[PDB]
DNA sequence: CGTGTCAGTAGCTGTCACGGATGC
DNA sequence: GCATCCGTGAGTCGA
């Protein structure tokens, strides 16, 4: 009956108000996390609850198959994922910030590269604009423009070599 | 599960003890588990049905009478025969002075036993007669005692989904009126009290944005940018604090729908919800209830409003005070220099 | 994966003024 | 109705 269902709710938290203290204690030595104690003993009645062999015979001490769960479980939690994680927290001190380097080099190329292509035509400006600012590919800038393939080939390679005199014109290292 | 935001629960004064004009203790008592709070009561049907139920409490209680009494003369019946056979075997009477306490001993814990039992049933009924909403039930057998019997008359519930439920059925205009009422005409001693309930009142009412944003169904996380986790020149890794405070409450959230799935005993369910709960406190502001989570090291983890606080929060740190193109150095005198 | 005789923190108070919500 | 207790604050810049 619906007794029946009952009284197994009953079972498990008598066994909690017997043992979930005690193991609570016994986890938090093995850890000194006691959020972490927490876990274990939930995991760990959950695990009895799910073996009515352990809850079957009370003459026999359940107390023990409970700290003998709780301790697999800890060990298991100090394997891999915490060996390379739990060591360092960036609130806490002696961890170095992160830092990004200043944008000066790429600004000033930047700059030398915008002064070289307003020297180029249209056509050339408009293609290594699709090649190497949009990362198109050489039939996507030839459909685009429409014209052919070669053309898009050869705009580029002069384009590229004529950029390369302008810079090479006003000092730019190779 | 529901949860609600610690920042209007434990910081002072208590705004959800200030709206549903609940102590802040008995407030800690329902959020964690600690005690029922009753959330309706079909009061007209208690009232078509008092006489039925107060007849059967009334013969439960005569029947619990009867049954002491006739356990006691039979008690009393065989000690006076067990003293009798004793003096038929002549014993001295130092003995038989034992065998009458112990016979007095064992029909005092009877009574006792019997007394007990009375008084359950007193109680259950006094809180049963006086049931309404708002009401807390520190004891769970009571309660259960309750459902049992008279659960089809009441609905009651535990945790935060039980205060969300009251924030829904609650009046913000009845209350605001009625605490009106009250600072009218009122003793400053009891109308300063009601002064500063209508200051967390009248702001919900006018506002027009529902309290139940006290309590949180779903809680945001923060981009990763602003909680990295870098790399350490030993091959280790090294995170930040938010990070283990997001998977604690992963963990514990996900445990808990393991449970709800498996239909795990309602002890192990709560228990989760108690601690996903706290798991969320942490994560806004750890250490704001109780002792605060430690890392490694008995450390506390620093929370999301850590990031606001004090001379090392975002505001003082980073805001107040930030530059390029600027240097130091010693200072030496120079008295050739002009003065500008 | 299975688990089953005792099996139970470290640490710590060597801060204080002050105001007001919280509580017997 | 009041003693208790909780939570708040407590210099700035350095290599």
């Amino acid at each position: 009956v619906s007794g029946a269902a009952a009284a197994e709710a009953a079972l498990m938290r008598a066994l909690y108000d017997e043992h979930a203290a005690v193991l609570w204690r016994y986890a938090l030595r093995l850890t000194g996390d006691a959020a972490q104690a927490e876990d274990v003993v939930q995991e760990t009645l959950l695990r009895a609850w799910q073996h009515p062999e352990v809850i079957g015979d009370t003459a026999r001490p359940a107390r023990a198959w409970l700290f003998t769960v709780a301790r697999n479980m800890i060990i298991d939690e100090r394997r891999s994922a915490r060996f390379r994680n739990v060591v360092g927290s960036t609130d806490q001190s002696g961890t170095p910030e992160q830092s990004t380097p200043d944008e000066v080099n790429a600004a000033l190329d930047r700059l030398l590269i915008a002064d070289a292509l307003a020297q180029l035509s249209a056509e050339h400006r408009a293609v290594i604009q699709r090649s190497y600012y949009r990362g198109w590919s050489t039939a996507q800038i030839a459909t685009d423009l429409g014209i052919a393939e070669g053309t898009v080939k050869s705009r580029l390679h002069y384009a590229v070599r004529a950029l390369r005199l302008t810079l090479q014109e006003l000092g730019v290292t190779r | 599960a529901p949860v609600t935001h610690i920042w209007y629960f434990k910081g002072v004064p208590s705004r959800l003890g200030y709206l549903l004009d609940l102590a802040p203790k008995d407030l800690e008592k329902i959020i964690y588990f600690a005690a029922y709070v009753i959330t309706s009561v079909d009061e007209e049907m208690r009232h078509n049905e008092l006489s039925t139920l107060e007849a059967e409490m009334a013969v439960e209680r005569k029947a619990v009478e009867d049954q002491r009494d006739g356990e006691l003369e039979a008690r009393a019946q065989k000690l006076e025969a067990d003293l009798a056979e004793l003096e038929a075997e002549g014993a001295k009477a130092d003995a038989r002075r034992k065998v009458r306490d112990g016979g007095e001993r064992e029909m005092r814990q009877i009574r006792d036993r019997a007394q007990r039992e009375l008084d359950r049933l007193e109680d259950i009924w006094s809180t049963f007669t006086k049931l309404a909403p708002k009401q807390l039930i520190v004891d769970e057998n009571l309660y259960r005692e309750l459902v049992d019997r008279y659960g089809e008359y009441f609905t009651g519930a535990m945790g935060a989904e039980s205060i969300q439920k009251l924030i829904e059925n609650f009046d913000i205009d009845a209350e605001a009126e009625s605490l009106r009422d009250v600072i009218r005409n009122g003793k400053g001693q009891k109308k300063l009290r009601a002064l500063k309930r209508l200051k967390v009142v009248a702001a919900f009412q006018q506002s027009g944005n529902s309290p139940m944003g006290m309590v949180l169904d779903a809680v945001p996380v923060i981009p990763p940018e602003l909680r990295p986790m870098v790399q350490l020149d030993g091959g280790r890794f090294a995170t930040s604090d938010l990070n283990d405070l997001y998977r604690r409450v992963i963990n514990r959230n996900n445990r808990l729908k393991r449970l709800i799935d498996l239909g795990a005993p309602e002890i192990i369910v709560n228990n989760e919800k108690r601690m996903l709960q706290e798991s969320v406190d942490a994560l806004f502001d750890n250490g704001r209830r109780g002792r605060p989570v430690t890392g490694p090291g008995n450390r506390p983890l620093k929370s999301l409003s850590d990031l606001l606080k004090g001379k090392q929060g975002r505001f003082r740190q980073n805001l107040l005070g930030k530059v390029d193109y600027s240097g130091r150095s010693v200072i030496v005198v120079g008295p050739q220099l002009k003065l500008h």
